[PDB]
């Protein structure tokens, strides 16, 4: 049927009534708390709407309104980063010397002798020195002023606003029905054509008509005071044809397919701007102005009103073979029915496409002065790898409440879902052994190495220096992507990285990028990466495959997707939810990142960054120690942990205290988790009748009664402090290190 | 008819017909007023007046309205006043469109009282007569405006000898008239050009006087169609011919475009379409607005061409059966 | 159009459209807040003001209005007192505090009807129908209108003078400008006003025809001729009102730009030449450099855009006093 916009009008009438009555939402709660564990329902269940209400229409709703929520609350921050940008930074100063003044827009209040953490960041500026990146996001962008900050900032609030107002009203006001929510394919052509293409075209036009030229300016060393703002090279022609002529031919060229008269503004350059060490803003508008054409014909995929176009359910029922039986039919409706089976795929896709981001972003760094600041390039590939992760887990998480909640047996009968389920003991068993396999032929090659330095046997090692792994595929596939400039990539000039090969690129005295070797310790840190994604899969595939029954428990789907067990029987059924798979891969997504961002950090400060003498030599931040210390776990520990520790110990009493104590801080937080994760629900509950006994006794019992958190609440706190402090321990370490060394 | 062909159901009707067009003569006047203060800001003293993309402010500079010798420009308030003058007129001609088409009754059967007080019908040929016998009359009074604005209110611009100059010898005789059938578009004196206003203003009033009293002749009704398609696309026609003479106008004549508040010289290029490209390549930039008017009004006018032709084939009778059916045979 | 129309809490204010109590208080409010503002901003401009400088750059938009008057001036805009715009702010403030109290009374005290409360359409009570009580409301507002502008004529004559950019002084007019001759005169030689005398003169002829006007719209009702023509509806005055204020902004936006006596340039800028790129502004003229844009600029801008806006207003609650429904226009 037809696509239209159909919505119910005042469905839910605005009041602080139920802001007054806690738990109203859930029908349990709603009775309100007699034990200590009615406070922790209210807020697990809070936003899991499936159990709100059993209707799929007030669910969209819900979850359609709430997303204008979270649109605010992150447009609020985008719009406070930009305003402390404005207001409490030296962009300025930062602007006029990239590479002295070191980027700073949080100053912190002189009280209790915390003003320490103001040290001198240059450009006559005392402040927190900021890792996120906005100082060359904003040099990218072509804001040249704190009003231009200040204005998009403003910008920002009233967008927040408008998001705040639009979750409202599209929920208390005027509520889409399911019919609207259900047009996926609507939704996929207005996605990939207005949000995607649209924004990519509108990019591409600020690229072209503000960033480039701009840019261009602040590369050939004008002042930025002496740079015109962005709209005189819209209203004075003659400024921006100075800077490209290809401007001089008009719009007539793009009309007639004279293309190659924008040959000047609309590059394929490839590499790096020599004097940023970024890439070239004539590559990225040609790049915006693609991917905008790309997507704008991409998004007329989808029937809608006028039967031109596809239907998705038909192309999925058509993608049948002699493997897969009924092959993807039945698919449509589980995406199409359950919020989860969406949720699943979106955390999955997004969180796998966040890790590629963070990979493209240090290899081909987009922003200009952001390849030299080594305290950015590692702290946002780290942050964007640690994104990745949690979403990917969420991904298997929501794949598993979707199995345990929304699987339809009917719908999903002989299909490519139905199938894996039956072959699932195959797939899982297999999976089980490759993992086994990859631990031993990969940590083992660390443990043999470990061992035979220790007996002082360095021949009988596994080095470049002994028995040599190298990594040919990849070493193959680097030669191919350094030749591909005038060869398989004609219209290129450099390699799309100098990370594959070419030359070292400095910008400044350091390296903005330069070919990373891959030698022995480079194929055994990839292997661990493999043992350490083959196993986080393992935990959470077993959780989603398993989730509604097992050999073990064949009603698990009743228990549902969060219970702690099915009790001491059967030897034992702790930790059979898919819930608890999810926990597991917490802890092995936990494992596989933490080695990832390690392997970047060693490789990048031993292998790349560092200084360049006029000559041209490298010499390294931790001299190429990568090769001989990164194929021992003691290497590990003492050349990597050890050695750049020292910074952050050494902390106390200068501008980077602050680390010194998160690093502590989450020490303990780490430690901490321990307590949850080692001990049980039975002792905490036992304690706490003595405590409440004492309370009695003094006539200080509270009414609602204390319990020991549930068994999934002592997991699921367990496994929060424990990423908490493990993960904020890293990051304490990247920083206090990073900011000394980088 | 659909939303795209939507403004067609109006056609006949009677009030939103007036409403739609006092509109269109609202924004026009509107673009007449703002866009001389566009100019007038955009107006750099230093530089020749022709590269500055000035398509509005040179027609007032050629009236003689603050230009001095050689287009040296003195004085920009004239220019201001005029801007003001037509932006009010633009206020009270929307306020007055809103009015006739939503205030205002949606049909004039019964309003004013008859076809001659103001109501109109497409097939009757006696009403559109006096209307089009009126705004000949007032096209008549517009073009006897600069026969005024030449003979003593300030006097126009001449480029003979650069300066604003009051002509007081408007040319008669019509053997000159007649001469100038094949001798125009090299006007090179202003007299001529006063003249030539003259003998269109008082044949224009008495052309007008004419269709007001008289019917036109069963010849007419034998030969041309009264329905609103037909009617359009003779207006169409008129335009086209019209915009075509401007553009030509514009391109040789070096007189009614004074040439240095301009580029000067236009050659006729042909390569896929006629066009009026430059002369002496203008640069730092591209195109003198001589240029554009010549060449944005040749091509409106070949669109205006398309449109009397497609309007056209629709005025022998609907044709909204013969282009389907065309094929379907 | 239904008779029991609810409007959502964005339109809300348009609930006590008729009323009468509420229709008091949200007036009298508004008046509470303009005089706040023009009370404590007083001090603000005071606090920010630097004796060094010239004044037109910092941000001063408040205080050049009373200099204007001649008030605590001297020679050449020196500003030698302080205190007299104190005393001012104060004033403004207390005025704010007793209509603010006033405001609070009428809607929530006081009664949310007044066709019982006082006794007739006379005493206090208005219906937007009637065309006897509304011209009565407009009547006694034009006097004090009137009376208004006969303070400013004491101003000129008696209290103190007003300043001259003539002689750069504080100077006290005692020859007005009589004889309308030069009135009509100044029809087309407006915002050209190059002498105080004549600004005097002319607020002289707008109070005593104020007054004049004023008396004449209690004592006489308006002629069928104006039933015919004119809606008598609370939407259709507001718009007619929106028009007028309209109009107002774009005269005041232009006194404000080319005119050089009524704002007398030391205390400002000086000169606002008007630019036109999507829309009409007065930008600035000798680029005020260290900070940017003079206070007339701020003055003549503002008020054009506010006039700008507000026949917008005029437009929308005009379509809908005729008998518009946008409603019905999106569905078909
Ligand atoms: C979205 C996230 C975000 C975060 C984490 C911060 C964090 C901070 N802000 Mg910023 N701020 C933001 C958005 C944000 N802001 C936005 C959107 C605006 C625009 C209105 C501002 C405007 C702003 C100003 C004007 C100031 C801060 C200040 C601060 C700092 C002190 C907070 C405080 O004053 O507590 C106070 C405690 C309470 C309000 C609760 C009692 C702190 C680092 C202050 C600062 O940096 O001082 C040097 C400061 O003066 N912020
Ligand atoms: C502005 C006033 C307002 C009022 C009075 C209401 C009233 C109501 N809403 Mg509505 N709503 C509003 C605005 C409002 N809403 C907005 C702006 C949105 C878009 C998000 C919604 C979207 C919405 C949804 C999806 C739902 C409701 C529901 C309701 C009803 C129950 C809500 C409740 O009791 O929880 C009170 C809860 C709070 C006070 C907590 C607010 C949490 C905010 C939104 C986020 C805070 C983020 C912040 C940065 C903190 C981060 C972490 C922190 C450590 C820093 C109640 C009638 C529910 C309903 O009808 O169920 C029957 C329901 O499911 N509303
Ligand atoms: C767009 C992303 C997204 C969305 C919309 C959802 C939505 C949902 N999730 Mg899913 N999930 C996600 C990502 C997402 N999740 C990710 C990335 C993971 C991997 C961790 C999961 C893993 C997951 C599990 C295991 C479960 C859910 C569940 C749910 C449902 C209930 C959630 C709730 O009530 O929270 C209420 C909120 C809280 C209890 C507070 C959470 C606070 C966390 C633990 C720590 C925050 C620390 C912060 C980062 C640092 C600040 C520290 C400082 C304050 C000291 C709801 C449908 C639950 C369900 O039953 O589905 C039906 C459920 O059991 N999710
Ligand atoms: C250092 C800590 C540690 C170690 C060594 C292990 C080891 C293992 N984990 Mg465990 N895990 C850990 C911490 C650890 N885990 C923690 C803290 C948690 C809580 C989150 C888990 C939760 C967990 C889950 C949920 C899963 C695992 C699985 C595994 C197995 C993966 C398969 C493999 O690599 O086999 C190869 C063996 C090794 C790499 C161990 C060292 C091998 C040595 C070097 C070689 C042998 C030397 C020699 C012959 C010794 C014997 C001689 C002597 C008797 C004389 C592996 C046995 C997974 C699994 O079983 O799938 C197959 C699985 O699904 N673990
Ligand atoms: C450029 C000037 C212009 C002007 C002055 C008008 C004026 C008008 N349009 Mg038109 N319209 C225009 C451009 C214009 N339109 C364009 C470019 C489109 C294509 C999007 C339309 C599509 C359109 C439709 C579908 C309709 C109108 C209608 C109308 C009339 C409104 C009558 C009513 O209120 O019901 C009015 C005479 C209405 C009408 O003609 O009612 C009889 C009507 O239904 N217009
Ligand atoms: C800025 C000045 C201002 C003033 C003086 C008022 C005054 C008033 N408002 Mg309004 N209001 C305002 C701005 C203002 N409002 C704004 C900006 C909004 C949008 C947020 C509203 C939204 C609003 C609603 C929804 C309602 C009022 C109502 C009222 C009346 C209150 C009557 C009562 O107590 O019951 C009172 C006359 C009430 C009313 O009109 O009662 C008949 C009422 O229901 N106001
Ligand atoms: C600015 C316009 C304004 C207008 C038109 C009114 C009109 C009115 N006032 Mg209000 N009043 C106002 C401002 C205004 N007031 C202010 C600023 C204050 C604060 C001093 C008050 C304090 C006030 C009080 C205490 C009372 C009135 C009362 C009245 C009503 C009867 C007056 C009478 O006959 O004795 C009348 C509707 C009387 C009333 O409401 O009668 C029941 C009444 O008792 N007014
Ligand atoms: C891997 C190649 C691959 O996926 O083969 C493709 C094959 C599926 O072939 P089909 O032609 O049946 O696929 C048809 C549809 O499923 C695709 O639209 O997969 C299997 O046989 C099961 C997977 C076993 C994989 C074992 C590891
Ligand atoms: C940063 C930020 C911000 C801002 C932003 C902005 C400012 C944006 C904008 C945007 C834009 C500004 C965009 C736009 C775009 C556009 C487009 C996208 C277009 C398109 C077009 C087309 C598609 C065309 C077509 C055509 C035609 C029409 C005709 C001819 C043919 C063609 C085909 C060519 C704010 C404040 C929010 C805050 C936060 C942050
Ligand atoms: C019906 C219709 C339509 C149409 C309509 C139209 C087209 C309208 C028009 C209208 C118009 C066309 C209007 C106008 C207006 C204007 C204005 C609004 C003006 C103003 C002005 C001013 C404001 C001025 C002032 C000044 C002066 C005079 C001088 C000094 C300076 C100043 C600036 C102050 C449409 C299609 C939409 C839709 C459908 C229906
Ligand atoms: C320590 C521990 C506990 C004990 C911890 C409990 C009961 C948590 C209680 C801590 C909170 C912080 C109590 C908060 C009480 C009040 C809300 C505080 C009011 C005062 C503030 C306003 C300052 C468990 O219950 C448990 C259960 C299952 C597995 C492992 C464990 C586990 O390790
Ligand atoms: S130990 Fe805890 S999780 Fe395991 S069976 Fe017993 S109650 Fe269940």
């Amino acid at each position: 049927k037809k696509a239209r916009v159909i919505v119910d009008k005042d469905p839910v009438p605005t009041s602080f009534e139920k802001w007054a009555q806690p738990g109203h939402f859930d029908r349990t709660l709603a009775r309100g708390p007699k034990t200590t564990t009615w406070i922790w329902n209210l807020h697990a269940l809070a936003h899991d709407f499936d159990t709100h209400t059993s209707d799929l229409e007030d669910i969209s709703r819900k979850i359609f309104a709430a997303h204008f929520g979270h649109l605010a609350v992150v447009t609020i921050w985008l719009s406070g980063m930009i305003f402390h940008g404005a207001k409490f930074s030296n962009y300025e100063a930062w602007l006029s010397d990239p590479l002295n003044v070191r980027p700073s827009a949080q100053v912190v209040w002189p009280i209790v002798g915390q003003d320490i953490l103001n040290g001198d960041v240059g450009g006559g500026f005392h402040g927190i020195q900021i890792t996120s990146g906005l100082f060359q996001v904003w040099r990218g962008w072509g804001i040249t002023n704190s009003f231009q900050l200040y204005c998009t900032a403003i910008g920002g609030l009233v967008l927040a606003g408008l998001f705040l107002f639009a979750g409202w009203f599209h929920y208390h006001k005027r509520a889409p029905k399911l019919e609207w929510f259900q047009n996926v394919e609507s939704m996929l052509n207005h996605h990939l054509q207005v949000l995607l293409g649209c924004g990519s075209l509108g990019w591409a036009g600020h690229l072209i008509h503000v960033s480039a030229p701009i840019n261009k300016l602040m590369d050939a060393g004008v002042a930025v005071k002496d740079i015109p703002l962005p709209h005189e090279f819209i209203l004075n022609k003659s400024l921006l044809i100075d800077l490209f002529p290809g401007f001089a031919a008009g719009l007539t060229p793009f009309f007639t397919l004279n293309w190659g008269q924008y040959a000047d503004f609309l590059t394929f350059k490839g590499g790096l701007n020599p004097v940023t060490g970024g890439l070239w803003m004539t590559d990225i508008a040609h790049h915006h102005l693609a991917i905008a054409v790309v997507f704008i014909i991409a998004g007329h995929q989808y029937r809608t009103n006028w039967g031109i176009g596809h239907s998705i359910k038909e192309i999925l029922e058509n993608h049948k073979g002699p493997f897969t039986g009924e092959g993807h039919k039945g698919l449509y409706e589980n995406l199409t029915t359950s919020w989860h089976a969406q949720l699943a795929t979106n955390l999955a896709f997004l969180g796998s496409l966040t890790i590629i981001i963070a990979h493209h972003m240090y290899a081909m760094p987009p922003y200009p002065y952001l390849a030299t600041d080594y305290a950015t390039q590692l702290c946002i590939f780290t942050h964007h790898i640690w994104i990745g992760g949690f979403l990917i887990v969420g991904g298997a998480a929501h794949a598993a409440i979707f199995m345990v909640r929304d699987y339809d047996p009917v719908v999903n009968q002989n299909n490519v879902l139905d199938r894996v389920i039956r072959h699932r003991d195959a797939i899982i068993s297999h999976l089980n052994w490759v993992c086994i396999f990859l631990g031993f032929h990969s940590f083992g090659l660390y443990i043999h190495n470990d061992t035979m330095r220790a007996l002082g046997r360095p021949q009988d090692m596994f080095s470049d220096t002994a028995i040599q792994l190298q990594p040919v595929f990849a070493q193959w596939v680097q030669n191919l992507h350094t030749l591909a400039p005038g060869g398989t990539a004609p219209n290129a000039l450099e390699p799309v990285s100098y990370a594959f090969g070419g030359g070292v690129l400095a910008v400044g005295g350091k390296v903005a990028m330069m070919p990373i070797a891959l030698g022995t310790a480079d194929f055994l840190i990839h292997h661990i990466h493999a043992f350490t994604i083959h196993v986080t899969v393992l935990i959470l595939l077993k959780g989603v495959l398993f989730a509604r029954s097992s050999r073990l428990i064949p009603d698990k789907a009743n228990l549902g997707f969060r219970f702690p067990c099915d009790g001491p029987g059967r030897g034992g059924t702790c930790q059979v939810s898919g819930w608890d798979h999810v926990f597991l891969g917490l802890f092995w997504m936990y494992n596989s990142l933490s080695i990832v961002i390690f392997h970047f950090s060693w490789k990048m400060q031993s292998d790349v960054w560092g200084t360049v003498d006029a000559a041209g030599n490298v010499s390294h931040i931790t001299g190429g120690n990568f090769a001989q210390s990164a194929i021992t776990i003691n290497g590990w520990l003492r050349d990597f942990l050890w050695a750049q520790a020292s910074q952050v110990i050494n902390s106390y009493g200068s501008a980077l205290s602050a680390y010194g104590l998160m690093f502590l801080g989450a020490h303990f937080v780490w430690a901490f988790s321990l307590m949850f994760l080692f001990s049980g629900r039975g002792y905490w509950q036992e304690l706490i009748e003595s405590i409440v006994w004492a309370h009695n006794k003094l006539k200080v019992a509270p009414a609602i009664q204390p319990r020991a958190l549930s068994i999934t609440q002592g997991r699921a706190v367990g496994v929060a402090h424990y990423l908490l402090g493990g993960i904020a321990t890293t990051w304490a370490f990247f920083h206090a290190h990073i900011l000394s060394v980088g | 008819y659909d939303w795209w062909a939507g403004n067609a159901r109006f056609a006949n009707l009677s009030g939103l017909f007036i409403g739609a067009h006092v509109a269109q003569a609202a924004l026009t006047t509107l673009w007449a007023g703002a866009f001389t203060w566009f100019e007038i800001s955009r107006y750099k003293p230093e530089i020749p007046m022709g590269e500055q993309g000035l398509i509005l402010l040179p027609h007032l500079a050629t009236l003689g309205f603050g230009v001095g010798v050689s287009g040296q420009v003195v004085n920009t308030y004239p220019y201001f006043v005029i801007g003001a003058l037509h932006l009010i007129s633009s206020a009270v001609l929307g306020a007055g469109a809103l009015f006739h088409t939503f205030k205002g009754p949606r049909n004039l059967k019964n309003t004013t009282g008859s076809a001659r007080k103001f109501h109109f019908e497409w097939n009757d040929p006696k009403q559109l007569g006096l209307i089009l016998g009126h705004h000949l009359l007032f096209l008549g009074m517009a073009a006897l405006l600069l026969v005024g604005k030449a003979m003593f209110w300030g006097g126009l611009y001449d480029a003979t000898t650069q300066v604003v100059r009051v002509v007081n010898h408007p040319t008669l005789n019509p053997f000159v008239i007649y001469g100038y059938q094949t001798h125009f578009a090299s006007v090179n004196n202003l007299e001529d050009l006063v003249g030539g206003h003259i003998y269109v203003g008082l044949i224009l009033i008495g052309g007008g006087i004419w269709h007001i009293v008289k019917e036109p002749l069963p010849w007419a009704k034998k030969l041309l169609i009264f329905s609103g398609e037909a009617i359009l696309s003779y207006s169409l026609g008129g335009i086209a011919l019209a915009g075509f003479v401007a553009a030509y106008f514009c391109a040789v004549n070096t007189l009614a475009y004074p040439v240095e508040f301009y580029g000067a010289p236009l050659e006729l290029k042909f390569g896929v379409t006629p066009y009026f490209a430059d002369t002496v390549k203008l640069a730092d930039g591209g195109y003198s607005a001589r240029a554009w008017l010549a060449n944005a009004h040749f091509f409106l006018a070949f669109f205006f061409l398309q449109g009397h032709l497609w309007h056209a084939l629709r005025a022998i009778g609907v044709d909204f059966r013969q282009i389907e059916k065309s094929l379907n045979a």
